[PDB]
């Protein structure tokens, strides 16, 4: 949330001193998490080694 | 056999007969811990152009002593001992003599030829390694790496 | 350890023997404010031709006190002292000697070895690249950038 | 004969005629002290920019004496001497005259000439060697013998 800069806005509002918060879950819960993502979300590649002398 | 500081200073000072152990001068301490901080100094100015020798320096906030030990082996001591003379008589006002400064002067080039390295100007890095080498089966690069 | 001012000008007294205890006198306090004035004068001018070296200006408007600290580290201290020493010669109306003009010149070498960059120059931004670095996958790599 | 630092420090200060039987006065302990540290220093650098000499380093912390031997051969002393004299005769106050130079500078070079190296520089290592020279397959030396790689599996320094 930039006020010298409009466009780059992605919160509704800046968050200050005494805002609330929460934690999404359990005290000690241990589970399997499902996923979803975009295509472009994250990105993996395998750099190939150099043969050795 | 330990290289303390305080023989030192004490040899640079006799070297020019200033104060001696056959000598009716009875010089002060203060000259003594003046000539060590000296000695101090000059020795931490020279990890720039003579590289490191040896040195241990009084790590913390401890002052210098002059029975401390330097930790130089002994065939610095003259080296050591003739600059700190020359860098050291301005302070009694007198005047070097040309066999003194000769006898410095192959003192420091002793030292420095000890101390002497070259290095070695390695490939470029875009160097082709030529057919002989047997690259892909004896090295892996076709190019030399030329760097660290 | 640390080093502080009054330090470097009790340092350029003692190496001319103008107050020191070789000899009998001890230092006025005239001497130590000029030295401290002329001092903080040299150390403003230096910001342009050898260059920052991290000395510790004073802030405010009060006078640069002789027992506050200078920032500078112990191997620049024989440097300082001796350009210090150079400069206030003129105000007691003495003459320099060869030896100390020769060590203050020694000294200052150190100083400019080591605050030394040698620039590298980069090529125009309208020399091609060539062919064999693949130019089709990168930003701006037809060419060679330039500056900046 | 052996020779002992004591003689040598004595032969040094009797050629500038300090303290030699031609004089007012005589040798005192702290000029035969201060000679014997002298020349210990000098040996201990003369280790370094000319060859080794032979030199009988006391060893612990004991003092060097001068009834002790050196192990010098005898052809070295009036070098060892002139240096000496050099390097200690600014501890009275004098200066030393030029015949007392041009003796010390031969006595150096006559000490130098002994000890020469001439390394005589060997082939490249990639230098073919003739084909009159009869080489075989087993023996290998199609070239002068050079310095060889070592491969490691386990450090990938490639």
């Amino acid at each position: 949330y930039d006020t010298t800069n409009p466009q780059y806005n992605s919160v509704s509002r800046q968050v200050e001193a005494g805002d609330a918060v929460s934690v999404v879950g359990t005290a000690s819960q241990t589970m399997k998490p499902n996923l979803f993502y975009n295509k472009f979300f994250c990105g993996l590649g395998s750099i190939p080694l150099p043969k050795l002398h | 056999t330990v290289l303390t500081k305080g023989e030192i200073v004490l040899f640079a000072l006799r070297k020019f007969a200033i104060a001696s152990n056959a000598s009716l001068t009875d010089v002060e301490p203060q000259s003594i811990e003046d000539g060590v901080n000296d000695l101090e100094d000059m020795m931490s100015e020279w990890m720039i152009n003579p590289g490191d020798i040896g040195y241990a320096f009084a790590t913390g906030d401890e002052q210098p002593l002059p029975d401390d030990e330097s930790g130089l082996p002994r065939k610095y001591k003259h080296a050591v001992g003739y600059q700190l003379l020359l860098r050291m008589l301005s302070d009694y006002s007198l005047e070097p003599t040309p066999q003194v400064l000769s006898n410095a002067q192959r003192s420091y080039d002793a030292l420095m030829t000890d101390t002497l390295v070259v290095p070695s100007m390695r490939r470029r890095g875009d160097f082709p390694v030529g057919q002989g080498n047997k690259y892909d089966v004896f090295t892996s690069d076709r190019y030399y790496p030329g760097d660290l």
